């Protein structure tokens, strides 16, 4: 469960990104491309090299679902459902990758906000992406 | 990851009881019932409806054939199974796009399906081994994705 | 989440072990310890030779604890908060043992239950323990 | 479970810049923050209660110093991470008692703090390095484990 505390810090943290969120879901990609490869399995239709126009696209998308969970915090699965119906049926993503992209959000956060990214946000964060992934994953079988 | 001189005896012995294009066609449908986004590289196989219509299937029966078949031709090479499936790991990841969680889950649907068929005879130091054997053939087969 | 056919797949299968709960608890810890050695770094305190009443005692809770989750399968979260309690405060058992024990379980019930462990019920053991397991460590952070 | 010489190179490039007290330090303090149920090895700690109490800890600092300047050593011999780390491997399983996972939880945590701490510097490629060594550090430890 995400804590009265964790909402703030998390709404706080994505705040600060704010209009940067697009550039970041990118990035967030590239290094989940590159520190684990495997997950490139997904994207045999995609060009991967470093500033790829459909990394970008789909990292504008990824950051513009994030932005709606967190305007919906109370509310996750509901905001998420066209996307858990889309990886639960049609891409079909292993559940297991998602703690690879989250993993790579945060850093690409960590990266990013030098001030925000403290101990209690690093740990609201890794819980909100973690929940995230579960509503992404819940409609699998 | 390494088995033991008993551990092979007892992972050769079980095997020499195993009708593998039934324990094929068995595994690979279960784990399209039990993990069913491992659907996702079957379209092609026609009807995956219901858990009786891809236990059923014959494409997916022929398909569990396929693997099981180089699975067991494998276990005559516990010693280098990275050279063994060096050239059809460059395919999974080149060509087929699978990733090699797939591996993984299929090890574990092989020892339930393992533990079904043979029942007590599946001991806890038998079932053991073929984790060792499951987990080696999965990084083998994962060994060339890049 | 378990569908109701998940459900009365479980109850029928559960139903099945009966006042075999304990030996097959019992079993499942043995199978994961010679499995999955990491997981004796838990239990550095028990004598974990075959046989053993530590083994066996704790084989027991284990099932008497599934037989209440399958009991009370609408709401296992209450049902199971003090072992959700003792697992997130004090043992700290890291999640990932979870899903070893679950396979072991599974194997367990397989190799014991020729006649009801078709595909069906496979999938929903498998969804069944899954979700246990994230009651028993929902409260962690 | 091969750097690149540009993976190397960075590693070493990187590692040039680091308070290896410091950052052990933070990455040990995050670990308990983040993950609390790894408080359960340092119960003689002291203080854990908040944040800035696990993060001020002098114990968790001084232990942090002490974890990462094993980690620093063991860049020295990358192609050999298993030997050395063997002793540490048997050191965590026989007396410590730690679920090798943990060792993949604090290599997740120094990662953050890498990022966190040199910003744009710690470019996609150099994290993809770091990983490589950070799953190598954790295998080596969790290797003489049985
Ligand atoms: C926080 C986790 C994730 C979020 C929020 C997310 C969100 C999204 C969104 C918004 C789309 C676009 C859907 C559309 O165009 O209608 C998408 C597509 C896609 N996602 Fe996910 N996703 C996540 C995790 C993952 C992971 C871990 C993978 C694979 C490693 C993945 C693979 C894909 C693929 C292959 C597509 C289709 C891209 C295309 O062909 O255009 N996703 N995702
Ligand atoms: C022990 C594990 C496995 C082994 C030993 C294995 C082996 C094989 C072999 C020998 C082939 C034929 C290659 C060729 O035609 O050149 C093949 C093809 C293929 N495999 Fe794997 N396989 C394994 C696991 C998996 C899994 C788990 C999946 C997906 C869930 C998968 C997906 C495929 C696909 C989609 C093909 C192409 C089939 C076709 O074109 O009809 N494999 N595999
Ligand atoms: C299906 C998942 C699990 C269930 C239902 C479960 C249930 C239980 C129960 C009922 C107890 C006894 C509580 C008491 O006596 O007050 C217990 C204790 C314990 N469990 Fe869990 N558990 C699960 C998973 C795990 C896993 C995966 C591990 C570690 C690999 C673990 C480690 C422990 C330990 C160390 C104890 C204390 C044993 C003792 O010293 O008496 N548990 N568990
Ligand atoms: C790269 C990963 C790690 C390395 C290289 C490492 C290395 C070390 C070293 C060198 C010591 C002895 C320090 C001394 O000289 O007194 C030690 C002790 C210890 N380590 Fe690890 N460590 C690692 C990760 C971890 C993790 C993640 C945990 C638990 C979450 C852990 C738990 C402990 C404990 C409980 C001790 C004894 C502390 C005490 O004396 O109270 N280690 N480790």
């Amino acid at each position: 469960v995400l804590s009265p505390a964790d909402k703030t810090n998390v709404k706080a943290a994505w705040g600060k990104v704010g209009a940067h969120a697009g550039e970041y879901g990118a990035e967030a990609l590239e290094r989940m491309f590159l520190s684990f490869p495997t997950t490139k399995t997904y994207f045999p239709h995609f060009d991967l090299s470093h500033g790829s126009a459909q990394v970008k696209g789909l990292g504008k998308k990824v950051a513009d679902a994030l932005t709606n969970a967190v305007a919906h915090v109370d509310d996750m699965p509901n905001a998420l459902s066209a996307l858990s119906d889309l990886h639960a049926h049609k891409l079909r993503v292993d559940p297991v990758n998602f703690k690879l992209l989250s993993h790579c959000l945060l850093v690409t956060l960590a990266a990013h906000l030098p001030a925000e990214f403290t101990p209690a946000v690093h740990a609201s964060l890794d819980k909100f992406l973690a929940s995230v992934s579960t509503v992404l994953t819940s409609k699998y079988r | 990851v390494h088995l033991t001189p008993e551990e092979k005896s007892a992972v050769t012995a079980l095997w020499g009881k195993v009708n593998v294009d039934e324990v094929g066609g068995e595994a690979l449908g279960r784990l399209l019932v039990v993990y069913p986004w491992t659907q996702r590289f079957f379209e092609s196989f026609g009807d995956l409806s219901t858990p009786d219509a891809v236990m059923g299937n014959p494409k997916v029966k022929a398909h569990g054939k396929k693997v099981l078949g180089a699975f067991s031709d494998g276990l005559a090479h516990l010693d280098n199974l990275k050279g063994t499936f060096a050239t059809l790991s460059e395919l999974h990841c080149d060509k087929l796009h699978v990733d090699p969680e797939n591996f993984r889950l299929l090890g574990n649907v092989l020892v339930c399906v393992l533990a079904h068929h043979f029942g007590k005879e599946f001991t806890p130091p038998v079932q053991a081994a073929y984790q060792k054997v499951v987990a080696g053939v999965a990084n083998a087969l994962a060994h060339k994705y890049h």
